[PDB]
């Protein structure tokens, strides 16, 4: 604020409080394995080379 | 009495047949032994796989 002459009006405000709201946005992606695969990956047979 | 086999016997694919499964979906079985003749240039192997 600027102090002014006596005569000119002016105003009280030494703080305001304003609130800010998150705006929410999320995202995604997939990813895909075959049966194959996991059969590969998890049961794994001692078999062969 | 006769004497006869006590287990059965075992038959493994050598890494290059792992490579030729992959590649050309067939395999020579003792690769190693025919390469090897193939290049000292002996006609005949000891026996087969």
């Amino acid at each position: 604020r600027v102090a002014s002459g006596a005569g000119l009006p002016t105003s009280r405000q030494t703080t305001i409080m304003v609130t800010k709201y998150s705006e929410k946005s999320p995202i995604t992606i997939p990813f895909e394995l075959s049966a194959a695969c996991l059969t590969y990956l998890r049961e794994t047979f001692e078999g062969t080379i | 009495t006769v004497s006869a086999p006590a287990t059965y016997g075992n038959f493994v694919l050598s890494p290059e047949n792992a490579v030729t499964a992959i590649s050309y979906h067939s395999i020579l079985a003792d690769f190693n032994s025919y390469k090897a003749h193939l290049t000292s240039g002996q006609p005949h192997l000891p026996n087969d796989s």
